[PDB]
């Protein structure tokens, strides 16, 4: 969390709950006699393709809205 | 239900090509039900869910990884 | 001929076979860390100090 905080200053809390849940799923299968190599390597490709697929699909260019973007961004924080 | 139904806009977003607006639909929570979040006005900076993303993984990774430990008592 | 040295002394073989015990004990607890398949340990200091 507080890696979080120097690096961008939001999403604190989020990462916390995503963390702590992306381990209780892990072991879910790791009890099921999948071997943790296995849930690491489907970890890291499934990061890798969440961030490519927000990049292409789920990005909002901020020139298309003015400074309204601003006042929303920030009132959302 | 609301994550049901806001998983359902979703599904139909990525299936069907002409429905590519459901993309923005989040969640109202002042009154319980789906919501177009882009014309809502509720934004976030990308750099905040894709550096979430990373750093929860990378952090879950360093734990999985872990199948023993040795607790050394203190020499006090 | 017969019956050779008696070796009356047993602390010998008890010290070699404790030296065994030992060293088979620290290779099995070692052993699930080798290979790609391989997980790492945690080991927390006297002092609280942790590494993985
Ligand atoms: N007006 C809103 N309507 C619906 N959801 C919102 C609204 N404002 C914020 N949220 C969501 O609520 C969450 C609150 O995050 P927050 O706990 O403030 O961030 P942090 O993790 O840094 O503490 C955000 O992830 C955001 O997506
Ligand atoms: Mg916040």
């Amino acid at each position: 969390a507080d890696l979080q905080d120097k690096e961008v200053g939001d999403g604190t809390t989020s990462v916390v709950i995503i963390a702590a849940e992306l381990l209780k799923n892990a072991d879910e299968l790791v009890k099921q006699k999948i071997h943790p190599t296995s849930v690491i390597s489907g970890y890291r490709l499934a990061c890798k393709e969440a961030v490519r697929y927000i990049n292409e699909n789920l990005i909002v260019n901020t020139d298309e809205l003015g400074r309204d973007c601003l006042i929303n961004a920030a009132k959302t924080s | 239900d609301l994550v049901a139904k806001l998983r359902a806009f979703h599904n139909e977003a990525q299936v069907n090509p002409e429905r590519k607006n459901l993309k923005w639909i989040g969640l109202d929570l002042s009154n319980g039900k789906p919501r177009d979040n882009k014309q809502a006005g509720v934004f976030e900076p990308t750099i905040v869910k894709v550096k979430s993303l990373k750093f929860a993984t990378e952090a879950a990774i360093t734990i999985l990884r872990i199948d023993d430990l040795i607790k050394l008592h203190p020499e006090s | 001929r017969g019956k050779g040295a008696y070796q009356d002394r047993d602390k010998p073989a008890q010290i070699r076979f404790s030296n065994i015990s030992a060293a088979k004990a620290v290779a099995d607890a070692i052993r699930t860390s080798l290979g790609p398949k391989g997980m790492d340990k945690m080991i927390q200091d006297g002092k609280g100090d942790v590494t993985i």
